[PDB]
């Protein structure tokens, strides 16, 4: 799910590590991001961001 | 030694001349149905925000 939300945003905005095993998602660059509000139609990742 | 009117016909034949009906296929069109827009693949982002 992590990926799924570095999608839902200007591609540099979430920087997706790797801090264990699994992949974890982290906000690296916010003003990179453009105003586009594509995790709202997300339905399941709008509550997390 | 005239003509005089003989015994009326008994039947009467109309020739025409007609040819056949082939299979139904039904064959609509070359490149058939109205075949939709779509994506051009990946296309990727043309714009960037500033800073």
């Amino acid at each position: 799910a992590a990926e799924e939300l570095s999608r839902c945003f200007s591609p540099g905005v979430i920087e997706v590590q790797e801090v264990q095993g699994k992949k974890v998602a982290r906000v690296a660059n916010p003003r990179l991001d453009t105003f586009s509000r594509e995790i709202f139609r997300n339905e399941k990742l709008k509550k997390v961001v | 030694g005239g003509l005089t009117c003989a015994s009326a016909p008994q039947g009467t034949l109309r020739i025409l001349e007609g040819p056949q009906q082939s299979l139904s296929g039904s064959p609509l069109q070359p490149i058939p149905a109205s075949p939709p827009p779509q994506i051009p693949p990946g296309l990727r982002p043309r714009f960037c925000a500033f800073g």
